[PDB]
C-alpha cells in the first residue's frame, strides 16, 4: 500500500520471493547457457539457501539482514512467537464496543450498579440510540438521528437513559488474576469523566485509587446480556472460588 | 566472463584481462540496475538519476552547502521539472515490521487501516433508501413501475 | 550487620542509617519486580495443562477414596479435620468412634450440620471420595468432585 | 575439512 | 550582607552545622563535555585534533602521493536557536578542514616533493550545544544522557563453584581493551589453562605461548624455578634453599655434616628452618627413591650417536637417570612443585597441549578461527600479527594502560596502545598466583572498576569512525592516482560523516526528547547515568549484582533516586558534589583532616584513595577549633563503620547533602520518611505542571534558590546597575560606570519568552519581578520564569489540608477538595497545541486551500476568512473548521437509484472532495499563532502576504528601537565624558544632536571624548542597516520543503483546563490520590472562626506507609501560617514600625543555636515595610534535609505563635454543626498537580477502523481504536459460563466482516440476535501454512 506523503511500505516476503525468483531465472539461464559444473553448484547451492531464508530465517546458517540492519521475517517468523498468529491476533483479540477511564469511589452507590460517565456512554450506545430515535419517529432517517446526536439535542439524553435503564456492563481490570477480574454492574448515569466503582468490590478487584484505570465493556446479544445478568453479576459471587469464604468484607 | 570468453581475440596482441574487464563491469552494472530494487527502473533513468546525484556531491563540496533544486536547472540542462519529478521519485519502501520505540512491542504495520471498506452507517442508508425507493414505486401505476424498473 | 539501628521514624535517623536501609528497599522492589513475572509464567502454564476438563457425568459409581486426616506435625495442629472434610463426599459409610453403630451415610454430603455432629462425636478420621479417583472417562462426575466452594 | 562451515562462500573460494 | 533581590523575602533557616564548600554548577557535565570535544588545543591531544591526527597523513601504496592534514576551522551558523526551531532543521556549524597534498620525486623515498596543492575542504555538520547544555536536532529539543560502562583493562573472577558439582572454585581472567578482540584464561577442573579468544572455542594456554615464538625450554625456565642436581659420591648432593621447607608434608630424611637435624615422621619447623640457616646448611643427604616424580626441566642429548637420551617435561625415573648418567652427564636440573603452593599446571597444559612448534600454533590458530578454510603461513602470520599486535585494530588507550599497569603493579602509567610478550606473561603469572592463593579477585560492581562516557567522547569516537570510512576510499582512489590533474577536493565526501552524525545524534538509545515540563525536569534529565545503550548492558540480560547499592556509592550516586519497574537500578542519578576525574571516574569532595584541628582545606578522592584513609561524620562536634568534642568519632574505614580515636581520623564529610542527588535534597523532613516512600515521591517531584499563579514553598530545603538559578528558566543579570525601562517583554538595565568598558555604549536588553509550548504541550512564561528604578546587582533574577517566583522553585501551591475521614469520600486514597479551591483557580494550568494542515500535490490536480467547501453551511465558515484560514484570536470548539481544503474526485462510483434520485432532485456531483483540518472532539480553546510555509514557485496569498508584512514590520521596530537605544546611552557618555573633562559650561548641551558629539572641543586631555564614540556610532548604524538588509532578505525568501508538499499551514491553540474530579495529586513525601468529589463551602469541617478547610486526607494511609514528614511539614506549614496571620493583622493595624521591627526579630532570633545571622538594625523602614508586606502570607522556613528543626523548636515557634502547642484543634461539622470527638489535626502543607489528566485518559469506541492484514481494531486513542480482550480474560470468561458473550466477543465485534454489519443493523432494527460466521485471522493463519509444504483443510460431513 502506498503511504501517506508518496511512499510505501512493504513486507519481508516480498523481497525473499524476488531474492528467490531471481536465483532460479538466474539458474535457468546458465542451465541453458551451458555453464560450467562450479558455476551450476553454486547456483544450486544459492537457491536452495535462499528457499530455506525464504521458509525459516535464521535456521540453517546465519539470518539474512533486510534492507538497512535488521534480520528479514519469514513465515514461520510469523507464525511462532508471543506476537504470532495464534498468541497475538487469534487467542486474543481487539474489541469494539469498549472504553476506559480512571475509577473513582462514589461511596452511594449499591452493590449491584456503578457509576457511567454520560459521554462514555452515548459513545458506545450510539447504534441502539440511533434505532430508538428511529422507532420513536423523531428522526426520519439514520442520518437525521446521526446528526441530532452530534448536535446533542435534550431528547438524546432521555433516550439514553430509557435505554440504559436495564442494559449491564462489564467492568474489567487490566490484570486478571482469578475469574473476580471481570464482574457485571447496572449503569447509573453521572457527570464527569471518571468511573465510580463500590468500595467492597475493591479487595476483588485488587484495585486502588491512586491513577488506576479500568475498562467498560457492553454486552451486545440477548444472550451475552442474560448470561451477564445472572453469571457475572456483581451480587451473585460474594464467594471466592479458591476458598469457601465472603470477599466484600469491609476493609 | 563467459560472454567475454566468447568473443575474446588473441591476435590484437593485448592481455586477456583489459577485454574481460570491461564486459564484467557491464554485466555487474546491468544486474544491479535490473534486480537491485523492489520497482524496477529503467536504465536510462537509472544513468539520470546517478548523474544527477554526481553532479549535486560535486557542486555541495565545490560550493560548500546544500544546493536548491531550481539551481540545479542552471548547471545540468533540464526544464525544471524533470529535476522535481526526478526528486519525487519515492526511495525504497519502509519495512513493515520495523518497531518504533518499545510501544508496547508494536511495529509499523499495527497502525495502518484498510480504505476499501464501507462503514455501517453507508450500509443501512443504502438499505434505507433501497426500501424507500421501493415504497414509492410501489405507490405508482405497474406500467410506470415497469417503465422506470426497465429504464434505471 | 552487628550494628542494629537504633533511632526510631519520630526521631531523626543519620546518612549512615539511611543508606544502609536503601540496601533493603532496593532489594524488597526487586524482588516485586521478579515476582510477578514469575507467577504470570507459572500460572499461564497451570490453565494450558487443564484447560480440557469438564464436569461431564453426575455419579460414576465408584467406591475408591482418600483417607482424610489431620495434619500433625509434632506439636500444635496446623489444619483441622472440619477444613479437610466439609464439602467432601464420603467414600464409605462411616461407622461410629465406639464402632457401635452406623453412622452418616455413605452418599451423603456433609455440610455445616454434618461437620459439627462429626465434631461432637468426636470422630478420627473420615474417608472421601476424590478427583483422581474417578471412573469418568473424559471428564469427572460431580459427586467425586463434591461441591463447588463458592455457592 | 571437508565441512564444519556454513556459509557459501568459504566453499566457493 | 543581604543583596538587593534577598531583603525582599528572607527565608528563615533552622540549619546547625556551618557551610563551608558552596553548591557548584550543576550543569558542569554536559557544557565541559562539547568543550572538551571540540576546542583548538595546541595539542595531539583529545578532540577532533585528536582524530584528525589519528588518521591523516594518509599515504598512498608507496606512489610518494599523501594527503596531509593541516588545521581545521568551524563556520558561523546559518540560523539561530530561534529560527531553527521555527523552521525545523539542525542547529549546527559547518566544518573546514584545510589539507595539503604533496607528490614527492620519481624513483626517490627521500627527495623532494614535485608539487605542493594546498586546499580548503568542507566536511559535514557538527550540531552545536546550546547555553543550557542541550541540542536541536529536528525543531526539538533533544538530551544525551551520559554512559557507564565497564572501565577498560583486566579483571580476574572467581567463581565459587557454580558450574561444577564438587564446588570447586575456577578462577579466570579477562582482558577489555577499548576497540579490538577480547582475550580471555580461565581454569578448569582438572587444574589446566585454557586460553579463549572472542568467545571462541577453548585452546590450551600454550598455544599462543608457543606462538610467540618460545620454546618448551623457555617456557619452563618462565613459570618454574631451577633446582640443580650434582653426581658427586653419593651423585645425590642437591642444593637446599631453606625456604622450600616450609607447608610441605616430610617424607624423608635430612641430614647435614653427619647430623640428623629431622628424624622419620617429624616434620621441619621454624626451629629446625633457623637452624639450617644459622649452619648455612647447603648439601644435603637424600635417598635415591626420592626422584621418583621429578621432571626434567631441560633435554640432554648423547654424544656418540647425537640421540635425544630425554626429552624437556618428562617424568624422570631409575632408568632414565641411568641411561643419562652412562652417557657422561653430571649436571640435571628438574622443577620444584609443590601440591598446596606451587602447583604444576603448565607442565600439564604442556601435557594436554598436541602441538609442536611455532608453525602448529598458528596453524591451530588459523583452524580455531576461520573453520572451514585452508591454512596458509602467510595468512596465518597476517591474522595472528592484526589480532593483538596492530595499531589499526587494537587500542588501549590511556584510561586501559593505566588500569592494565595498576593491576599489574607497575610503576609507570603510560605506555603502548597494544599487548606484548611481557603483558600476556604477567597476567598468566598473575593468575597463577591468585589460584595458589596469593592475591585476592576484584568485584566488578567497585566503582572504582566503572567509567563515565560522556557527549564528547562518543561524538569524537562517530567522528573517527566517519575518518576512517573517508580514509579507505581516499587510499583505493588514491591508489590509481595521478599527480598534476587532481584537486584536493575530489576524493573528500562529506556524505559519510554527515550520516553517521545525524544517526547518531537522532536515533540513538542515549538520545532522548527533553523532559520540559518543570524546571526540575530539566535539571534532572542532564544529570542522569545510565548503564543501557551500545557497549552497555540490556534490562533483561541483567542480574542483582548490577540492580543493587554499592558502598562505594556513598557522595557520587544517589541511592534513592531511580525508575521503578523493568529498569530499576540502571538510570542512577548523579549525587550533588559529584564530580568526574581525568580518566573519567567518580570523585566526591571530602575536609583534609590534621592531627587534631579539623581544617577547611577541599580534597577531591576517587573510590580507589577512600578506602586507604578513614573518613569522619558530617555531623560531627566542634568549638571553633577544629577539635572534636567527643575523644571517640564515629567513622568509615572500608566499606564498614566503627568507632575510632580522636587522632586517627584524616578526613571529614563535606555536608548533609552529599549523599544525595539534587531532586531527593528539596523534600523536607526526608530522614523521618521510608525509604521506598521517599523514592516515589523524588519520582512523582518532576512530574508536577506549571499552574497559573504560584508563590511558594511555606516549607522547603534552601536548594530553590539554587535549582532556579542554575537552569535557564529564568533571566539573570550579567552587570548591575539600574533598571531604566520595565515592559511586560523588555527589560532594560543601565550598566554601571565601574562596570562596564572604556568605550562602548554600556546598556544590557533583556527579551522575555512569551507563551511557547513545550515538549509536553505545557506553557512557558517569564514575568518581570523588578521595579522602575530598581537598583540591581551580578546575579539578581528580573525574570521569573514557569514554576518559579522571585527566584526561587515553586512546582504546586500549599493547602489547608486535615487528617479526618470524611463519609468514605476517602476511601483508599481519594482526596476530597473544596469548592474554593477551583473557584480561585489556584489549579488552573494552561496547555497549548499545534495542529499543522499539508497540502500535497496528488496525480489528479493539486489541492486547495479556498474556502468555498461543498456541503458545508455558511454558518460553519463564518470564523474563516476570504483565503480560508480561521481569524487570530476566534473562539473554536470540537468540529470546528480551522483550515479549509479540497481534493479532486473524479467519477468515484455510482450505485443504484442514485441516478433516479439525481433526476428526480437534479442535483450535480460534487467535483472536490472535503479535507479540510478541524479542531478534535471534545477540546476547545482559542487561536493564538497562525504559521503559512509555502513552496518556492507558488504564489503566496492574502494571509501568506499580510504575514510576511507584519514580520518585516516587526524586524525593522525591533531594529531601530534597539540602535536607538543604543545610540540615547552613547549620547549620554558623550555627555557625561564632556563634562568630566574639557567642557562648555552651558553651551555644549545647547549644540543640536548631530553636531553636539561634532565638538571634540577638548578631546585634548580626553582622547575619546568624543573619539570612542562616533567610531561607535558608525559601527552600530552600518551593523543596523546589514542586519535591516539580510533579516529582509531571509523573510523574503522562500522555504524548503520536502518534495510533493504545496503549502503547509500551523495553527496553535490555547487551551485552559480547570480541575476536575479524576484528576491524580500528589505530596513531596510519596502520597497520591484521585480527587473524588467537590464539596461546597458551607459542607467543609470549621474551626471556632469559621474558617473552612480545603483538603480532607485519610489517616489510614500514614502508619502503614511509615512517613512522618508529611506530618512534621503539616506542623511546621501550620506554624508559619500562624506567623503570617499575626503579621498580616499588625499590618492592617498599621500602629507603627517599631512593633514589626521588634516581632520579625524575635521571630528570627527564635531557635536553638542556628547557624543564621539576622540583624535588623541595619534595615531601613522602607525595607522593613516590603520585607513585613511580603510576609503577609506566611514566613518561609528552610529544613536541611539532615539538619532540619526539631520537635521542640516546632513546638517552641507554635508557642511563639498563638496556636496550640499540641498541633490539634477543634473542628466543626458544617453540615450538622456538631463538633468532632478526637480534636483533629489542621496544618498548611505543599501540594502538586502531576499531569495525569483524566481528560487524556477517558476513551470510548463503538464502530471504527480496521487493521489491513488482520481485520480487527487498531490501537488506543490515536486511530480512535477499541480495548483488546487479552488471554487471561478469555480464561476467566471460561471459569464463567458465559459462553455466547465470549463468542460474541471473538467473532462479531471483532474479525467477522459480515458479523458484524449485520449486528449493526439488527442492533438498528432493533432485534438482538448475532450470525457467528467465521473469522478471518483462521483464514488467515491457513493460508499462510498452506504457503508452507504443509496441507491443511476442513472436510464436510
Ligand atoms: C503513534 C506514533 C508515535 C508513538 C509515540 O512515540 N508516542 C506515530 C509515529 C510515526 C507515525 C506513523 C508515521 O507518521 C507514518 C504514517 C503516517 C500516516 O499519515 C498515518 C499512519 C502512519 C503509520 C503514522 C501513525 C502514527 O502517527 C505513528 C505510528
Ligand atoms: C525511526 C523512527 C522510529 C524510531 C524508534 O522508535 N526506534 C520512525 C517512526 C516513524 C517514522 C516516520 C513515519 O513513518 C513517517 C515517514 C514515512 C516515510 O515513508 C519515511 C519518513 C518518515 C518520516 C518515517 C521515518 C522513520 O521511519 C520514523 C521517524
Ligand atoms: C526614557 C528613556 C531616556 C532616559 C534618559 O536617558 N533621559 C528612553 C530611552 C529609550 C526609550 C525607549 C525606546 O525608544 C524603545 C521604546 C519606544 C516606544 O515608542 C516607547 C517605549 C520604549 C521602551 C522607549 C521608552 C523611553 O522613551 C526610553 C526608555
Ligand atoms: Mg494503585
Ligand atoms: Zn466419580
Amino acid at each position: 500500500v502506498p503511504l501517506d506523503g508518496g511512499r510505501f511500505a512493504t513486507s519481508d516476503l516480498n523481497d525473499l520471493y524476488r531474492r528467490v525468483i531471481n536465483r532460479n531465472n538466474r539458474l535457468k539461464r546458465l542451465l541453458d547457457l551451458a555453464a560450467p559444473d562450479i558455476i551450476v553448484r553454486n547456483e544450486k547451492r544459492m537457491l536452495q539457501e535462499a528457499v530455506d531464508a525464504l521458509l525459516d530465517n535464521g535456521r540453517r546458517g546465519r539470518a539474512i539482514t533486510g534492507s538497512n540492519k535488521r534480520p528479514l521475517k519469514s513465515l514461520a517468523d510469523m507464525i511462532k512467537g508471543k506476537q504470532g498468529r495464534f498468541r497475538q491476533n487469534l487467542l486474543g483479540k481487539r474489541v469494539d464496543y469498549s472504553g476506559r477511564s480512571v475509577i473513582t469511589v462514589g461511596p452511594y452507590l449499591r452493590l449491584h450498579q456503578c457509576g457511567l460517565p454520560k459521554k462514555m456512554a452515548l459513545e458506545l450506545f450510539k447504534p441502539f440510540i440511533y434505532g430508538k430515535l428511529e422507532l420513536r419517529g423523531l428522526a426520519t432517517t439514520i442520518k437525521a438521528a446521526k446528526k441530532m446526536v452530534e448536535r446533542e439535542e435534550a431528547v438524546v439524553w432521555d433516550i439514553l437513559d430509557e435505554v440504559i435503564r436495564e442494559h449491564p456492563v462489564l467492568l474489567n481490570r487490566a490484570p486478571t488474576l482469578h475469574r473476580l477480574g471481570i464482574q457485571a454492574f447496572e449503569p447509573v448515569l453521572i457527570e464527569g469523566k471518571a468511573i465510580q466503582l463500590h468500595p467492597l468490590v475493591c479487595a476483588a478487584y485488587n484495585a486502588d485509587f491512586d491513577g488506576d484505570q479500568m475498562a467498560v465493556h457492553v454486552p451486545l446479544t440477548l444472550e451475552a446480556q442474560l448470561e451477564a445478568r445472572a453469571l457475572m453479576m456483581s451480587t451473585n459471587n460474594i464467594l471466592s472460588p479458591a476458598n469457601g469464604e465472603p470477599i466484600i468484607v469491609p476493609s | 566472463l563467459m560472454k567475454a570468453v566468447d568473443k575474446f581475440e588473441y591476435r590484437r596482441g593485448y592481455k586477456f584481462s583489459t577485454y574481460a574487464t570491461w564486459w564484467i563491469r557491464q554485466a555487474i552494472t546491468r544486474s544491479i540496475a535490473d534486480q537491485a530494487r523492489t520497482i524496477r527502473i529503467p536504465v536510462h533513468m537509472i544513468e539520470t538519476i546517478n548523474k544527477l546525484n554526481r553532479i549535486s556531491r560535486q557542486m555541495l563540496q565545490e560550493m560548500g552547502r546544500e544546493p536548491t533544486p531550481e539551481e540545479l536547472a542552471e548547471r545540468m540542462l533540464m526544464p525544471e521539472d524533470k529535476i522535481r519529478k526526478v526528486l519525487k521519485i519515492a526511495k525504497e519502501p519502509i519495512s513493515m515490521e520495523t518497531p518504533i520505540g518499545d510501544d508496547e512491542d508494536s511495529h509499523l504495520g499495527d497502525f495502518i487501516e484498510d480504505t476499501t471498506l464501507e462503514l455501517p452507517l453507508d450500509s443501512a442508508t443504502t438499505e434505507s433508501l433501497r426500501a424507500a425507493t421501493h415504497d414509492v414505486l410501489a405507490g405508482l401505476t405497474a406500467r410506470e413501475a415497469k417503465v422506470l424498473r426497465m429504464r434505471f | 550487620i552487628e550494628t542494629p539501628i537504633t533511632a526510631n521514624f519520630r526521631e531523626g535517623l543519620n546518612v549512615l542509617q539511611y543508606f544502609i536501609s536503601t540496601h533493603g528497599a532496593r532489594k524488597g522492589l526487586a524482588d516485586t519486580a521478579l515476582k510477578t513475572a514469575n507467577s504470570g509464567y507459572l500460572t499461564r502454564r497451570l490453565v494450558d495443562v487443564a484447560q480440557d476438563l469438564v464436569v461431564t457425568e453426575d455419579d460414576c459409581g465408584t467406591h475408591e477414596g482418600i483417607m482424610m486426616t489431620p495434619v500433625i506435625e509434632g506439636g500444635d495442629v496446623k489444619e483441622p479435620l472440619r477444613d479437610r472434610v466439609l464439602g467432601r463426599v464420603t467414600a464409605e459409610d462411616v461407622l461410629k468412634p465406639g464402632t457401635a453403630d452406623i453412622l452418616v451415610p455413605r452418599n451423603t454430603l456433609l455440610h455445616e450440620q454434618w461437620c459439627d455432629l462429626l465434631e461432637e462425636n468426636s470422630v478420627d478420621a473420615v474417608k472421601v471420595r476424590s478427583v483422581v479417583s474417578c471412573d469418568t472417562d473424559f471428564g469427572v462426575c460431580a459427586h467425586c468432585y463434591g461441591r463447588d466452594l463458592a455457592r | 575439512e571437508i565441512g564444519r562451515t556454513t556459509d557459501p562462500v568459504r566453499m566457493y573460494m | 550582607v543581604y543583596s538587593y533581590t534577598e531583603k525582599k523575602r528572607i527565608r528563615k533557616d533552622f540549619g546547625k552545622r556551618p557551610q563551608v564548600l558552596d553548591v557548584p554548577y550543576l550543569l558542569s557535565i554536559q557544557l565541559d563535555s562539547f568543550q572538551k570535544f571540540i576546542e583548538q588545543d595546541p595539542e595531539g591531544q583529545y578532540g577532533l585534533e585528536a582524530a584528525f591526527r589519528s588518521v591523516f597523513p594518509i599515504q598512498s601504496y608507496s606512489g610518494n602521493s599523501e594527503l596531509q592534514y593541516v588545521s581545521y576551522r568551524l563556520g558561523e551558523p546559518v540560523f539561530d536557536v530561534q529560527e531553527c526551531q521555527i523552521r525545523g532543521v539542525t542547529y549546527s556549524a559547518p566544518l573546514r578542514v584545510k589539507l595539503r597534498l604533496v607528490i614527492y620525486e620519481r624513483e626517490a623515498p627521500e627527495g623532494t616533493v614535485k608539487d605542493i596543492k594546498e586546499q580548503e575542504v568542507y566536511m559535514g555538520e557538527i550540531p552545536l550545544m546550546t547555553d543550557n547544555g542541550t541540542f536541536v536536532i529536528n525543531g526539538t529539543e533533544r538530551v544525551i544522557v551520559s554512559q557507564l560502562h565497564r572501565s577498560p583493562g583486566v579483571f580476574f573472577d572467581s567463581d565459587k563453584g557454580k558450574t561444577h558439582s564438587s564446588g570447586k572454585v575456577l578462577y579466570n581472567a579477562r582482558i577489555i581493551p577499548y576497540r579490538g578482540s577480547w582475550l580471555d584464561f580461565e581454569f578448569d577442573p582438572k587444574d589446566n589453562l585454557f586460553v579463549r579468544i572472542d568467545r571462541r572455542r577453548k585452546l590450551p594456554a600454550t598455544i599462543i605461548l608457543r606462538a610467540l615464538n618460545y620454546t618448551t625450554e623457555q617456557i619452563l625456565d618462565l613459570f618454574f624455578e631451577k633446582v640443580i642436581f650434582e653426581i658427586r659420591d653419593n651423585k645425590l648432593q642437591m642444593e637446599l634453599v631453606p625456604e622450600r621447607l616450609r607447608g610441605e608434608t616430610a617424607s624423608f630424611d635430612i641430614e647435614a655434616n653427619g647430623k640428623v637435624y629431622v628424624e622419620k615422621g617429624r616434620r621441619i619447623t621454624a626451629r629446625h628452618i633457623r637452624q639450617l640457616e644459622k649452619d648455612d646448611v647447603k648439601l644435603i643427604e637424600v635417598p635415591v627413591e626420592y626422584i621418583a616424580g621429578k621432571v626434567v626441566a631441560k633435554d640432554y642429548i648423547d654424544e656418540s650417536t647425537g640421540e635425544l637420551i630425554c626429552a624437556a617435561n618428562m617424568e624422570l625415573s631409575l632408568d632414565l637417570l641411568a641411561k643419562l648418567s652412562q652417557s657422561g652427564h653430571k649436571r640435571i636440573e628438574t622443577l620444584f612443585t609443590n601440591d598446596l603452593d606451587h602447583g604444576p599446571y603448565i607442565s600439564e597444559t604442556l601435557r594436554v597441549d598436541p602441538t609442536n612448534d611455532r608453525l602448529s600454533a598458528l596453524v591451530e590458530i588459523y583452524r580455531m578461527m576461520r573453520p572451514g578454510e585452508p591454512p596458509t603461513r602467510e595468512a596465518a602470520e597476517s591474522l595472528f600479527e592484526n589480532l593483538f599486535f596492530s595499531e589499526d585494530r587494537y587500542d588501549l588507550s590511556a584510561v586501559g594502560r593505566m588500569k592494565f599497569n595498576r593491576s599489574l603493579l607497575r610503576e609507570e602509567i603510560e605506555g603502548s596502545g597494544i599487548l606484548s610478550k611481557d603483558d600476556i606473561i604477567d597476567v598468566m603469572k598473575k593468575l597463577i598466583d591468585i589460584r595458589n592463593g596469593k592475591g585476592e579477585v576484584d568485584d566488578i560492581d567497585h566503582l572504582g572498576n566503572r567509567r563515565i562516557r560522556s557527549v564528547g567522547e562518543m561524538a569524537e569516537n562517530q567522528f573517527r569512525v566517519g575518518l576512517v570510512r573517508v580514509e579507505r576510499a581516499v587510499k583505493e582512489r588514491l591508489s590509481l592516482g595521478d599527480l598534476d590533474t587532481l584537486m584536493p577536493q575530489d576524493m573528500i565526501n562529506a556524505k559519510p560523516i554527515s550520516a553517521a552524525v545525524k544517526e547518531f545524534f537522532g536515533s540513538s538509545q542515549l538520545s532522548q526528547f527533553m523532559d520540559q515540563n518543570n524546571p526540575l525536569s530539566e535539571i534532572t534529565h542532564k544529570r542522569r547515568i545510565s548503564a543501557l545503550g551500545p557497549g552497555g548492558l540490556t534490562r533483561e540480560r541483567a542480574g542483582f549484582e548490577v540492580r543493587d547499592v554499592h558502598p562505594t556509592h556513598y557522595g557520587r550516586v544517589c541511592p534513592i533516586e531511580t525508575p521503578e519497574g523493568p529498569n530499576i537500578g540502571l538510570i542512577n542519578s548523579l549525587s550533588v558534589y559529584a564530580q568526574t576525574n581525568e580518566y573519567g571516574f567518580l570523585e566526591t569532595p571530602y575536609r583534609k583532616v590534621t592531627d587534631g584541628v579539623v581544617t577547611d582545606e577541599i580534597h577531591y578522592l576517587s573510590a580507589i584513595e577512600e578506602g586507604n584513609y578513614v573518613i569522619a561524620q558530617a555531623n560531627s562536634n566542634l568549638d571553633e577549633e577544629g577539635h572534636f568534642v567527643e575523644d571517640l568519632v564515629t567513622c568509615r574505614s572500608k566499606g564498614e563503620s566503627s568507632l575510632f580515636s580522636r587522632d586517627q581520623v584524616d578526613y571529614m564529610d563535606v555536608s548533609t547533602q552529599q549523599v544525595v542527588s539534587v531532586g531527593a535534597s528539596l523534600i523536607p523532613f526526608l530522614e523521618h520518611d521510608d525509604a521506598n516512600r521517599a523514592l516515589m515521591g523524588a519520582n512523582m517531584q518532576r512530574q508536577a505542571v506549571p499552574t497559573l499563579r504560584a508563590d511558594k514553598p511555606l516549607v522547603g530545603t534552601g536548594m530553590e534558590r539554587a535549582v532556579a538559578v542554575d537552569s535557564g528558566v529564568t533571566a539573570v543579570a550579567k552587570r548591575g546597575g539600574v533598571v531604566q525601562y520595565v515592559d511586560a517583554s523588555r527589560i532594560v538595565i543601565k550598566v554601571n560606570e565601574d562596570e562596564m568598558y572604556p568605550g562602548e555604549a554600556g546598556i544590557d536588553i533583556y527579551n522575555l519568552t512569551k507563551y511557547t509550548r513545550s515538549n509536553q504541550n505545557t506553557c512557558i512564561n517569564q514575568m518581570p519581578c523588578v521595579s522602575l528604578g530598581e537598583p540591581v546587582e551580578r546575579g539578581d533574577v528580573l525574570a521569573d520564569g514557569p514554576s518559579t517566583d522571585l527566584g526561587e522553585l515553586a512546582l504546586g501551591q500549599n493547602m489547608r489540608v486535615a487528617f479526618m475521614p470524611w463519609n468514605g469520600y476517602n476511601f483508599e486514597d481519594s482526596i476530597l477538595v473544596s469548592e474554593r479551591v477551583v473557584q480561585e483557580d489556584r489549579f488552573t494550568t494552561i496547555h497549548i497545541q499545534e495542529l499543522a494542515c499539508v497540502s500535497r500535490d496528488t496525480k489528479l490536480g493539486p489541492e486547495e486551500i479556498t474556502a468555498d467547501i461543498p456541503n458545508v453551511g455558511e454558518a460553519a465558515l463564518s470564523k474563516l476568512d476570504e483565503s480560508g484560514i480561521v481569524y487570530i484570536g476566534a473562539e473554536v470548539t470540537g468540529g470546528d473548521i480551522l483550515v479549509g481544503k479540497v481534493t479532486p474526485k473524479g467519477e468515484t462510483q455510482l450505485t443504484p437509484e442514485e441516478k433516479l434520485l439525481r433526476a428526480i432532485f437534479g442535483e450535480k456531483a460534487s467535483d472536490v472532495k472535503d479535507s479540510s483540518l478541524r479542531v478534535p472532539n471534545g477540546v476547545s480553546g482559542t487561536v493564538i499563532d497562525v504559521q503559512v510555509f509555502t513552496r518556492d514557485g507558488v504564489e503566496k496569498d492574502k494571509r501568506a502576504l499580510e504575514i510576511e508584512e507584519m514580520q518585516l514590520k516587526q524586524a525593522k521596530k525591533d531594529l531601530s528601537e534597539e540602535l536607538q537605544i543604543l545610540e540615547a546611552g552613547l549620547f549620554s557618555r558623550i555627555r557625561a565624558v564632556l563634562v568630566a573633562g574639557g567642557v562648555e559650561a552651558e553651551k555644549l548641551d545647547k549644540l543640536p544632536r548631530d553636531r553636539w558629539l561634532e565638538l571634540g572641543l577638548t578631546d585634548e586631555e580626553k582622547q575619546n571624548q568624543l573619539e570612542q564614540l562616533a567610531e561607535q556610532y558608525d559601527e552600530l548604524k552600518h551593523e543596523f542597516e546589514k542586519k535591516l538588509e539580510a533579516k529582509r532578505r531571509k523573510i523574503t525568501q522562500g522555504d524548503d520543503l520536502a518534495p510533493g508538499v504545496l503549502k503547509i499551514v500551523k495553527v496553535y491553540l490555547a487551551v485552559k483546563r480547570r480541575i476536575q474530579p479524576g484528576d491524580k495529586m500528589a505530596g513531596r513525601h510519596g502520597n497520591k490520590g484521585v480527587i473524588s468529589k467537590i464539596n461546597p463551602i458551607e459542607d467543609m469541617p470549621y474551626d471556632e472562626n469559621g474558617t473552612p478547610v480545603d483538603i480532607v486526607l485519610n489517616p489510614l494511609g500514614v502508619p502503614s506507609r511509615m512517613n512522618i514528614g508529611q506530618i512534621l511539614e503539616t506542623h511546621l506549614g501550620m506554624a508559619a501560617k500562624g506567623i503570617g496571620d499575626k503579621i498580616n493583622a499588625m499590618l492592617k493595624q498599621q500602629q507603627e514600625v517599631a512593633k514589626l521591627r521588634e516581632f520579625i526579630q524575635r521571630a528570627y532570633d527564635l531557635g536553638a543555636d542556628v547557624r543564621q545571622k539576622v540583624d535588623l538594625s541595619t534595615f531601613s523602614d522602607e525595607e522593613v515595610m516590603r520585607l513585613a508586606e511580603n510576609l503577609r502570607k506566611g514566613m518561609p522556613i528552610a529544613t536541611p534535609v539532615f539538619d532540619g528543626a526539631k520537635e521542640a523548636e516546632i513546638k517552641e515557634l507554635l508557642k511563639l505563635g498563638d496556636l496550640p502547642t499540641s498541633g490539634q484543634i477543634r473542628l466543626y461539622d458544617g453540615r450538622t454543626g456538631e463538633q468532632f470527638e478526637r480534636p483533629v489535626t489542621v496544618g498548611y502543607m505543599y501540594m502538586l498537580k502531576l499531569n495525569h489528566l483524566v481528560d487524556d485518559k477517558m476513551h470510548a469506541r463503538s464502530t471504527g477502523s480496521y487493521s489491513l492484514v488482520t481485520q480487527q481494531p487498531l490501537g488506543g486513542k490515536a486511530q480512535f481504536g477499541g480495548q483488546r480482550f487479552g488471554e487471561m480474560e478469555v480464561w476467566a470468561l471460561e471459569a464463567y459460563g458465559a459462553a455466547y458473550t465470549l463468542q460474541e466477543m471473538l467473532t462479531v465485534k471483532s474479525d467477522d466482516v459480515n458479523g458484524r454489519t449485520k449486528m449493526y443493523k439488527n442492533i438498528v432494527d432493533g432485534n438482538h440476535q448475532m450470525e457467528p460466521g467465521m473469522p478471518e485471522s483462521f483464514n488467515v493463519l491457513l493460508k499462510e501454512i498452506r504457503s508452507l509444504g504443509i496441507n491443511i483443510e476442513l472436510e464436510d460431513e
